[PDB]
């Protein structure tokens, strides 16, 4: 009877572990006989509890495959399905509170996420992900880089690189699993040269080039010069050609993002050392891009704060920065106190640990 | 505006023979029809009338509230009539019921959040969009705001404005979202005109901001807290430095020393 | 799939099609509540209209949301303001939550509010909705038959 | 529930003592200079 | 109830913190 209790339960997460196609035949068949055996004796007793004992991946791995929508095969208005496991997903949400829950309700945040970018919007995205803060000292350290993975994928539509760059740089140093450095490890090598591509800060990508395969490289050394060198031409026609790559990983966004990038970049590398700069050399540049445009292109380059300048048009110069600062005040002890503050959050780990 | 007693024929010979005005005033007596009947809401459980119908009269009654509303200029009920619609439009999937009036009531709404400069919304607009690129590529309608979102981003606003005015669309519907564009291009040249130049003469800022009159141009740049002599325009001011509270911080010349030894002090503490 | 259609509803101009919009948005209040979030001062001027009578209605879809966010103290409040959203006697995760919030927030104020006066269970002072609703769990206690938990709560 | 107010009872006195431990920990500090000087 | 638990476990999962501690006070 105590036996009894306890035999459903490790029957339960048995089945659950079996159904990823061993003594299996339909997975989507399946799935409503492992919601049925999930809810009672499992999903009921924890009220005001977490455990790896309880576990949503072993459901994600199950749930994925549905979603690649041919099974649906889009003769329907909205998936049922879907629905159905938000719905539950968020009925576990309420649930958790913030006094003992960060284990198991981190992965609901990355599947909420994952919809959302699969196909939702992810303005919805922030209050789940402030909600979900409270100390994390029991989520996992491949659970950590995922969660990081999603996160920085929300941050680069809503313009914010920097947040991003720190987030899959602090993935990849989690997970000694040599299951997360196969396909899983592709992706966030994309993301991570995506991320470098927005800035146009861009170095070469020398370190990835033992860790992809030689297949991807190409393409991704091609994307990569084309920002460098700083050409439209070179830029569209390399667009022209991966297309189906851009396409397929779904970072078609970059198109959009990286046209006004690619051409002030370009500006970029012609000079702008000396007290003048004479106009006629910059008008020269920007005259390939647009000729029409040459005043307004400027103007809106000085304004990003990407590089700065003065123009006079009458005289004709367009006058400029070294681009190099000075030390003689509050911002390099700026950097000073970020680093102290980094050493002491790892002091206390230090002790604590 | 009448033709029969029946809602549904009296607002299409209503919107029909124009009188879009009408047509708002019909509104409300239709939605409370269409909220009991439950055809209103985007339907997942089988009813016989999913996307099929009673339902497709129901989305085109969406349609022409959409079309009606904004040429008498009321935003408000242009969302909320596109809103209700655009689930039928796409979902992830739903490509049941597809009309090419929502195609032209999309290209209105990505207008819309561009006149307002939402960037953001624009890039989550289209990730909403089921086909990203064969959609909106395609269509011509479509084209004209992503081309301009391109044009816009890069400081070619030139290039935005020869656009705008050649469409199609501008002839149509695209007339009521014009007015509240050039405003939201004029401010943002206006402004990169004050970071760049030190000086530059008031009839070549006139023709940057697309003015055919000088006196336009110096009310606008006397608005915009710019000083002017007879023949130039000056930017002393290439900015505007302050603005209310938020000071102990930054340029100043003690409060950055206690706050150098609080750091340290904390740091300390933590230590030890 | 979007909660768009019906707050598209809960804007529109009319009390009869606001109406219906509350009770539309009801339903899925709990799984939606992100964006719902948004809206709030929106159904919040509802509530505080005295005019309009569905009023109760927005302020119960307020306390929802405003559970999720962790605003437990505010959302208690305004269930009980609302004069009939405040209901113990369906079982529920929404209800369990709240009504031990409830309790904690009567019990801590009790210590200070004794101290001051120790009458001031006889009186008005702790409002009569609260004291209702912590009334009430002593009689499901009791009923239990379980006599130390109606003792506890109470003491 | 006559339980829960013993377990918290227990909790309480084991509160008062945690913060006892720094208390301790801080008077150290200064007795350590003291005597390291003294040497 | 629940409330009154959930007081009980937040002083646990200080403690531990405190155990940590309660071993360099020793070392000091």
């Amino acid at each position: 009877k105590t036996i009894e209790v306890t035999a459903e339960i490790n029957c339960f997460m048995h089945l659950l572990v079996q159904l990823f196609l061993w003594d299996s035949k339909e997975l989507e068949q399946l799935v409503e006989f492992n919601r049925k055996v999930v809810i009672p004796n499992l999903l009921c007793y924890y009220n005001l509890r977490s455990l790896n004992l309880i576990n949503a991946k072993l459901w994600f791995y199950i749930y994925l495959s549905h979603e690649t929508l041919a099974r649906s095969s889009e003769e329907i208005n909205s998936d049922n399905q879907n629905i159905i496991l938000r719905s539950t997903m968020m009925k576990f949400l309420k649930i958790a509170s913030l006094k003992h829950d960060n284990e198991t309700k981190a992965m609901l945040i990355n599947l909420i996420l994952r919809d959302f970018l699969n196909n939702g919007e992810v303005d919805s995205a922030s209050d789940f992900i402030s909600k979900l803060e409270y100390p994390h000292t029991d989520v996992s350290s491949s659970l950590e880089a995922r969660y990081f993975f999603y996160l920085s994928k929300i941050n680069a539509i809503q313009l914010d690189y920097s947040t991003a760059n720190e987030y899959i740089i602090a993935a990849i140093r989690k997970a000694p699993h040599n299951s997360k450095s196969l396909g899983f490890l592709q992706q966030s090598n994309k993301l991570h040269c995506c991320i470098q591509l927005l800035m146009g800060d861009i170095p070469e990508l020398s370190f990835f080039h033992q860790s992809n395969m030689q297949k991807s490289l190409l393409p991704y050394y091609h994307l990569t010069k084309a920002v460098k060198l700083g050409d439209l031409k070179k830029f569209t026609s390399t667009i022209t050609k991966y297309k189906q790559l851009l396409l397929k990983d779904d970072t078609y966004q970059l198109c959009v993002r990286l046209r006004s990038n690619v051409i002030k970049t370009g500006i970029r590398i012609i000079s702008l050392t000396y007290k003048k700069i004479s106009l006629r050399d910059i008008c020269l540049k920007l005259n390939l891009d647009s000729e029409q445009t040459v005043e307004y292109m400027v103007s809106r380059a000085i304004r990003d704060g990407v590089i700065e300048a003065k123009i006079n048009h009458e005289d004709g110069f367009i006058e400029t920065t070294e681009l190099l600062n000075i030390y003689d005040s509050e911002d390099p002890q700026q950097v000073f106190d970020e680093r102290i503050k980094f050493a002491n959050q790892l002091h206390d780990e230090y002790l604590v640990s | 505006m009448p033709s029969l007693a029946e809602l549904t024929k009296s607002l299409s010979i209503a919107f029909e023979n124009g009188d879009y005005a009408a047509c708002e005033k019909l509104l409300p007596p239709i939605k409370i029809e269409l909220i009991k009947n439950n055809l209103l809401i985007p339907d997942l459980s089988i009813q016989n009338d999913i996307y099929l119908n009673d339902l497709m009269i129901t989305k085109r009654i969406l349609e022409v509230g959409a079309l009606a509303s904004i040429q008498t200029f009321n935003f408000d009920s242009f969302e909320n009539y596109f809103n209700q619609l655009k689930p039928y439009y796409f979902s992830n999937n739903h490509k049941l019921s597809e009309s090419d009036k929502k195609s032209k009531l999309i290209s209105l709404y990505l207008l819309n959040l561009l006149s307002q400069n939402n960037t953001t919304k624009f890039h989550s607009e289209l990730q909403y969009l089921d086909k990203h690129i064969k959609n909106l590529e395609d269509d011509s309608l479509l084209s004209y705001p992503i081309k301009l979102d391109r044009w816009l981003m890069e400081g070619s606003y030139q290039k935005a404005w020869d656009l705008l005015q050649s469409g199609s669309q501008n002839i149509s519907e695209f007339d009521s979202f014009t007015d509240i564009l050039k405003s939201a291009i004029r401010d943002e040249i206006a402004k990169n005109t004050e970071l760049s130049y030190d000086f530059l003469p008031l009839s070549n800022i006139k023709a940057l901001l697309f003015f055919n009159n000088e006196k336009e141009t110096e009310k606008f740049a006397l608005e915009r807290n710019w000083p002017i002599v007879n023949s130039k325009v000056y930017f002393n001011n290439q900015s505007k430095e302050k603005a209310d509270y938020e000071d102990e911080m930054m340029h100043e010349e003690d409060q950055k020393t206690n706050i150098i030894e609080k750091a340290m002090d904390y740091a300390i503490s933590i230590e030890n | 799939t979007t909660a768009a259609p019906l707050l598209a509803l809960l804007r529109e101009n009319q009390d009869s099609v606001k109406t219906y919009a509350l009770e539309s948005i009801n339903n899925v209040v709990d799984q939606l509540w992100s964006e719902i979030s948004n809206e709030l001062p929106d159904i919040e001027a509802l509530y505080d209209d005295d005019t309009f009578s569905d009023r109760e209605m927005a302020a119960l879809i307020a306390s929802k949301v405003y559970y999720n966010l962790g605003e437990y103290e505010s959302a208690v409040k305004y269930a009980l303001a609302a004069k009939d959203r405040f209901d113990i006697d369906e079982k529920s995760q929404f209800v369990e939550t709240i009504v031990s919030k409830s309790i904690e927030m009567y019990v801590q104020e009790a210590s200070k509010q004794y101290t001051k006066d120790e009458q001031f269970y006889t009186k008005d002072i702790i409002d009569p909705k609260l004291t209702s609703i912590f009334e009430r769990m002593i009689e499901k206690c009791l009923k239990a038959s379980e006599l130390k938990l109606a003792l506890g709560i109470a003491l | 529930y006559f339980k829960l107010k013993k377990l918290e009872k227990e909790y309480e006195l084991l509160t008062l003592q945690e913060d006892y431990i720094k208390d301790e920990q801080r008077h150290l500090k200064r007795e350590l200079k003291r005597a390291q000087e003294e040497v | 109830e629940q409330k009154i638990q959930e007081t009980e476990l937040k002083i646990r999962s200080k403690t531990e913190n405190v155990r940590r501690l309660e071993a360099q006070r020793n070392a000091l």
